């Protein structure tokens, strides 16, 4: 499902040891399906596949 | 008989007196902290808002 309205922000990040930071993706796909998330940077680690 | 105004009435800022044992109640003055630490119990996520 392609996604379109990649308008992502965070109420409140916290650079903590665990993920004291939680974002906020408001989007519109395409349809159902899986989606693959990922963190391209090192700095940031999202904890779900 | 000429005791007189009891420190009930002589008392600055809405003091109060109460015996057994006597004490100055209810002249709240200045500014009076309180440290209280509360769990995850209570906050929810936003996205739940």
């Amino acid at each position: 499902p392609s996604l379109t309205d990649m308008s992502c922000e965070v109420p409140a990040c916290t650079h903590s040891s665990d993920f004291g930071g939680v974002a906020i993706i408001k989007y519109a796909a395409s349809k159902k399906g899986k989606c693959a998330v990922h963190s391209m940077t090192n700095a940031v680690t999202i904890r779900e596949a | 008989k000429e005791r007189g105004a009891s420190l009930q009435h002589t008392a600055p800022f809405g003091c109060q007196i109460a015996t057994n044992p006597v004490r100055a109640m209810n002249c709240a003055v200045g500014n009076m902290p309180i440290s209280i630490d509360i769990p995850d119990a209570a906050f929810t996520r936003v996205v739940d808002a």
